[PDB]
């Protein structure tokens, strides 16, 4: 705002609001699952066994 | 071997922007002055992603 009167009588206001925000959100989720399974032999028991 | 792969990205973004320049001057014969202006300026961004 500026005001002048008469030419002599001068008067400014200057005013300023400057309102800045910021929001940040980050989620993460990291799931794993190994399954082996090795089988190698089978062992059975001969007929002829006492 | 069987392989599967899946990847989805999804992204999301916004911006608003408002700028309000409201001015008035009046000045008489070298008597009377008076000049106001009001600036307004507004801007949100926002991102999303997945």
């Amino acid at each position: 705002t500026e005001l002048a009167l008469f030419s002599r009588v001068n008067g400014k206001f200057s005013t300023e609001f400057q309102r800045m925000k910021t929001l940040q959100v980050k989620d993460q989720a990291v799931t794993t699952r190994v399954q082996v399974r090795n089988r190698i032999y089978t062992v059975k028991t001969t007929p002829t066994s006492e | 071997q069987e392989d599967h792969v899946r990847s989805s990205f999804l992204l999301d973004n916004q911006n608003s922007q408002n700028t309000v320049t409201a001015s008035a001057g009046i000045a008489f014969l070298n008597i009377v002055n008076f000049k106001v202006e009001t600036d307004y300026i507004s801007q949100t961004s926002l991102t999303k992603d997945y």
